């Protein structure tokens, strides 16, 4: 009943945004055009 | 064709929707005035040559 995860690295390049704040790189995206575009769903 | 995201309860489940649109051509025309004179016919035809 005890089981452990198996993970494999398969890296791909992804268009994204990187912001340097302080001492660590911080990710920043907005999620309007990618997800929730033209649905009936409110943006939480 | 509308994309969907999947929610939980209690508020209900949505189905995929589709839309079919028809638009009619709107039609117009234009005008221009070229008009010649009296002698200029006979000067092109050859009466006064």
């Amino acid at each position: 009943t005890l089981d452990e995860l198996e993970s494999a690295p398969q890296t791909t390049r992804v268009r994204a945004d990187l912001v340097s704040i302080g001492e660590k790189l911080i990710f920043l995206e907005a999620l309007e055009k990618r997800i929730y575009a033209a649905t009936n769903v409110p943006y939480p | 064709h509308q994309p969907l995201i999947a929610r939980d309860g209690p508020h209900p489940i949505e189905q995929p929707t589709h839309n079919y649109m028809t638009k009619i051509i709107d039609r117009r025309a234009l005008n221009a005035a070229f008009s010649l004179a009296t002698e200029a016919i006979a000067l092109l035809t050859g009466e006064a040559l």
